[PDB]
């Protein structure tokens, strides 16, 4: 049947890379919570790209380099917003660990100190898929697929918006933007809008082993993420197609 | 379309907005290396069979380099089955097969390199380019292990633990985001055949045929990974590929000077 | 006099590689083992090759490459089965660690874990001695070479047959086979015939500086290990040459 | 002054004494790569602007070559300024900055490396040398991050936590350490001015000038970062600098031919 | 204002090159104190160079290498006394780490064992500073640098000798050398003779951020390290320039 | 004798087997670099003498690489004596020694390298091949640190804790495996003599002698170190050694070009 779960007492976070683009302001709160949160979890904090991505994009799409060489620049700005909250929470015990030691040596790690800060983005590099001129398998994608593969407990996508709308809630269709409580990867695959979500994380949680259920909450308001790691419904639930015995 | 319009969809919508992904579509296209070719030495089907398949191959790497720029990659084979076989039975996941796989095709890169090293021919094994620059501008060819470095990140087949993107995969994965003119898979067979030619008393061999026809016929899975046919498909610099028997001795050699050996496949 | 004892309190366990080429049939009921020895014992596995060895040295020595092109790549199958055996023991914390890493900092990493899995091969690579073409410096030389060094408490050797026999158990001299409770390294090594260990062991076992004695159990048994760990003869003792005040 | 006396110098009395920093200032000078010279692709100022500044700049690199062993450097920009804020703000320390942005210079010189890579040219990501004199000798240029690898032990400005030594001090310091010939800094600006030409309606171009000049005016924290000036007059191998624009056409080639575009900044 | 604290409960310790230099009868003293020390702080023990970085120096400057080619050839000499201090310490559980993950990873370290040892000199190598022809950024140097930007509760420097002397106490003008009990980092900057630290330390110490006062302690006697670290004044305290509230 | 009745017994029978063993030894002999030549530049008796022993041999070094493929080590010297005298009194045991005389070979290594880096010879620290092959085909040399990877697995000697394989084995079992055509120890001694020549008044110069000639006279631990002799005599491809005097002008360029100059050991 089913893979073994590797580490099914984790529990991994994904922070959004414009989140961290906020500054102070979005990150102190942020890290406050991530500190009370190290004695309930066992944490693997995986960070987004951001706004300096959507910078190396258009350098390199400028300078007319293929998506495999996009894919790793900016790859490169989840590792330096991972830097950024693992030294803000270092007198914590907490540091940043790599792609490398993340793939062998997490559970030691884990034993070591309550939570480690990684990148998101999955180490493709120059293999990434053909297709597009934006590299597809980016942080959420990354972070769902090393949670399936790991076997954990759940995923927990921090984003700067409350959850999934039927519309852009910032861009020119913001009226007419309604709030999804509740949905699944095969119902957003087959809609044709943007979203705050890779499309490729939808077509990973099709093919999904374990993770029955991913929670989009929003982490510029304090409390949502601790309610989120305890299975409270505060933002926008994607269901995987995971069926539980 | 403009460079200042492709700018503000890139800052203010998000990367799955169909507008800003159509405007990304209309960029310039630069090859990194256009004028390289990317082999692929089987490992089931040539390493794993000794110096009767390996010893004529280095030759013919080694004549044709002289007028070729070449990134030779290697298959896993046996030893890799064997691993997924024990992996598979304990139930681990295709992210630790993956890096199980990756480790035999970096042995077949060994191998394979130190039977070259006398002729300047270096192996990838220690950084990722730059070793490949310099060695092509030299050496005009480089050895490197097929696997994807997708690792515990692998993306899973719909069933099953063994990963479907091996060294079929990776390395048309690097011909095409390293915009290369050729891309040539080195086996144990002719071709593609309308059946499985070692299994089958009446099969057919197929010159050139496109992935919707293979897809047509049943032969998805046949002589390349299923997977390799829609990267294919999705490519925008290798359309096409050539799959060439390296057991018949000069058939890689046939091949890069343009000689219709094998069977080509192409994107449509 | 001696050098002294670096990990002192350490316990050594050599898993052989053709344990490991049974599957799931012989490594979960070890595993199962190696989980509830964890709290009694700090643990360094180290694990060997295998058949998938013997498939390497068959193409390489059919390709003609000398013995430090097959010590390295035989070397690999080790660490492969170290992987494997370190992802099943993950939920228990334990990783698999580099040799850098075994050689500068074990010490850490079995403060911070019960237990880590390491190649038992010794990183002679391309500086393997000469005078066979076949690598003599293997999985038991290597663990034995490591274990002491480090001056550990004991180093105990896991095969798939209860120990040494006058003769092959498994081969065509198998009806004259008789069982060796306790031998002594410079014994063995003025013997012929075929070894369930490197002869090369037997080699640096004569110049051993602290480990006494050094037991071959068979891991198809569940509870010999256990046994073995604590003292206890259920196997093969090989006596080194090692006096003890 | 005896090769005896320094060692016993250096045995017997602290690396502090002033008699042992005496005798150890009298020993010879060997220059490691004295033909080389090193050029900075400044960051902000060309690699920002994308294909219009980095393609030309491209062109003459691969034509320089031909002539002139060339270092090249990557500046970081406005992904740094970015991350500069984003840190400062949390109030993080001058050595954690200065890891942030190596990686945006270390981008930097990935994109430039890939259009270079069809000609040859390697980047030095990966090793610190050894890819430096083989690739100087067969291929005549590398590219390098221009970041000085101090990270957390980054020397800290008098106040802020900016790091105050980055791309045009990094190198620098090679440009001094590996004893070559040349540096030369490329800006998007013709030279040095009386004031910033960017924000002053009447400044006056200064074709050379010397540092203790520049401190008289209030120029020290200008085109260049100002420690640069001061490393600058400490320096034993590399005694002046060239600021030139980028964004001319022919300004690095003619640069690199003697000819005096520019500003030139001496150390006396 | 200042920048925040990263390790604020840390505590740095700079072991002499020249400490190591004198063997077993200065390091096994030094060593069963460092034990009896690792309940009571969180310690990161880092080395000097000592007599091998002058061996060094005088082969280097024979050959003419430049200041930036020396300083990574010394910095090897305080990394050898690292391995040297941590492999005595490896019972306790300390291992030596290298400088990349002091730089990122020191936090789960310090969460795994109560000490680890790393190499006192900075990573300038090659990029170290013009002027002369002995490199400046040194031992005593990259140990506050590190200290300061942590933010640590304090760095204590660990001689050969009871502190800071008005001359060498062990050189031609002994008679003539007055001990300092206390001085400044401007005070000793405007003299001119020998001092048995970096003349490079009091210049960062001029615009350090949180280290007020650093104490050199004769590492000779055993005991006075234990007493530094609990704020004694048994060598010469060096004042930095910096305020506390 | 097959290779079928070589993998058959691989598969079924231990590799203590003595018919395994000797089915092995039938294989084919293939030399990964047979034209290239291993120089070990000693430590104490060269590099650590400084400018007047280096220099020449650097000027040999340029000028032999014209017609020689080079793979040049380096010795430890008296920085390895002062660490193995501090980690001898201390107890640790030899595999911690190996690793602090590990560091002292990489040390020279740097310090050779860097006087050859403007002739575009590199230092093989970053990666242990693929940096030599390419290097050994544009450049026809490298330089790399004679001191063997065993570090904590150091197989260690019969009593004491200093290491038995340092930098003159680590060079031999590079110049065995490779297969090259011949193996150079550069010391600071006319060669073999019949005592040794620094503490005797009456010793006699050896021209040739084998190592069974030279244990029964007992010469075993004199100018090579004394496991390296039965290295040799266990060796396939390198069997016979030179040992010459780096400090007499010419001597490495001669040995290079056949010359009978030092002593000469052969394997039986
Ligand atoms: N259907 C949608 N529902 C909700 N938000 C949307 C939708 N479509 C677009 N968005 C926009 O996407 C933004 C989130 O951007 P994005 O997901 O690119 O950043 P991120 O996930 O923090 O960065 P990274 O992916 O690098 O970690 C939201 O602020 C919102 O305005
Ligand atoms: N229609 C077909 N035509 C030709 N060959 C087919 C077909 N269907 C299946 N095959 C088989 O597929 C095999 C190709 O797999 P093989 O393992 O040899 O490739 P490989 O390069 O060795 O892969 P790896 O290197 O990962 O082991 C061929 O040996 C062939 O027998
Ligand atoms: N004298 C002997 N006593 C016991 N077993 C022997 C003897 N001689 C040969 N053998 C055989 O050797 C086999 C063990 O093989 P081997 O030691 O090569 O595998 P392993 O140690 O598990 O692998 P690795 O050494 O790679 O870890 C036993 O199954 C047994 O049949
Ligand atoms: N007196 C002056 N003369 C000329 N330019 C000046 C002067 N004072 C200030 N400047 C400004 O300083 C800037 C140089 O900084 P800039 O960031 O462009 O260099 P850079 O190489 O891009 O650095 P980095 O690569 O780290 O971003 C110029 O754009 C210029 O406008
Ligand atoms: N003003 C001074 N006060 C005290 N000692 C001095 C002074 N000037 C010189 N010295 C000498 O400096 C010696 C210390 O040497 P040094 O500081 O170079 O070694 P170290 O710090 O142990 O080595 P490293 O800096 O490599 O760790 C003392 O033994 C002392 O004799
Ligand atoms: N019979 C002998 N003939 C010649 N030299 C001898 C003899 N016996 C001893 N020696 C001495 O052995 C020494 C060789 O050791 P030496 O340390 O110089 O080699 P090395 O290459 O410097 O080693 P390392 O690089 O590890 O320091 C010579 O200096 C020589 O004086
Ligand atoms: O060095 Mo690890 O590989 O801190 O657990
Ligand atoms: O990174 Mo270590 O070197 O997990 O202990
Ligand atoms: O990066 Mo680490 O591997 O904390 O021991
Ligand atoms: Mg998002
Ligand atoms: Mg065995
Ligand atoms: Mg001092």
């Amino acid at each position: 049947k089913r893979p073994i779960r590797l580490l099914p007492w984790l529990q991994v976070v994904k922070i959004g890379g414009r989140v961290m683009d906020r500054g102070a302001d979005a990150i102190l709160p942020l890290v406050e919570e991530l500190r009370k949160l190290l004695p309930e979890h066992r944490l693997l904090i995986l960070t987004g790209a951001g706004v300096r991505a959507r910078h190396v994009f258009s350098v390199g799409l400028d300078l007319g380099l293929p998506v495999g060489s996009l894919a790793p620049l900016a790859a490169s700005e989840a590792g330096q917003n991972g830097h950024i909250l693992a030294a803000m929470l270092a007198s914590e015990g907490v540091s940043y660990v790599e792609h490398p030691t993340v793939a062998d040596q997490l559970a030691i790690h884990l034993s070591a100190t309550r939570a480690v800060v990684g990148s998101a983005f999955p180490p493709y590099h120059h293999h990434e898929f053909p297709g597009s001129r934006i590299p597809p398998h980016r942080a959420d994608t990354g972070a769902f697929l090393l949670a399936d593969a790991f076997g954990a407990a759940g995923l927990t996508i921090v984003e700067n918006v409350d959850g999934i709308y039927t519309a852009d809630p910032n861009g020119p269709d913001r009226g007419q933007a309604r709030f999804l409580p509740e949905t699944s990867a095969t119902d957003l695959a087959k809609s044709e809008g943007p979203l705050p979500v890779d499309r490729a994380l939808l077509d990973v949680m099709a093919t999904a082993r374990h993770i029955e259920r991913v929670q989009v909450v929003n982490g510029l308001v304090p409390g949502r993420l601790t309610a989120a790691l305890r299975g409270e419904h505060v933002g926008t639930l994607i269901r995987t197609g995971v069926r539980p015995a | 379309n403009s460079t200042a319009e492709l700018e503000e969809l890139l800052m203010q919508r998000s990367l799955t907005d169909p507008q800003l992904q159509a405007a990304a579509a209309a960029a310039a296209d630069f090859r990194i290396l256009p004028d390289a070719t990317v082999i692929k030495i089987g490992g089931q089907s040539v390493i794993d069979r000794g110096r009767a398949a390996v010893y004529p191959l280095v030759d013919e790497i080694v004549a044709a380099r002289k007028n070729h720029k070449l990134l030779i990659g290697t298959g896993a084979g046996t030893r890799a089955r064997h691993l997924y076989s024990i992996a598979a039975g304990l139930g681990l996941p295709a992210g630790v097969l993956a890096q199980l796989g990756s480790s035999v095709a970096d042995q077949n890169a060994a191998m394979l390199g130190q039977l070259l090293a006398k002729h300047g021919i270096p192996v990838v094994g220690g950084a990722g380019l730059s070793a490949v620059p310099l060695s092509l501008a030299e050496v005009n060819a480089v050895v490197f292990s097929g696997m994807p470095p997708y690792k515990l990140w692998m993306r899973p087949a719909a069933e099953g633990v063994i990963p479907p993107y091996r060294t079929d995969a990776g390395c048309f994965l690097l011909a095409e985001q390293f915009g290369c003119k050729q891309m040539i898979f080195v086996k144990d067979e002719d071709g593609l055949y309308t059946a499985n030619p070692k299994t089958s008393k009446d099969a057919t061999f197929i010159p050139r045929i496109s992935v919707d026809e293979m897809k047509a016929k049943g032969l998805h899975d046949s002589i390349l990974e299923f997977p390799v046919l829609d990267l294919l498909q999705s490519a925008q610099h290798v359309r096409e590929v050539q799959v060439v028997n390296g057991l018949v001795p000069g058939n890689l050699t046939r091949a890069l000077a343009g000689e219709h050996v094998g069977t080509i496949i192409t994107a449509s």
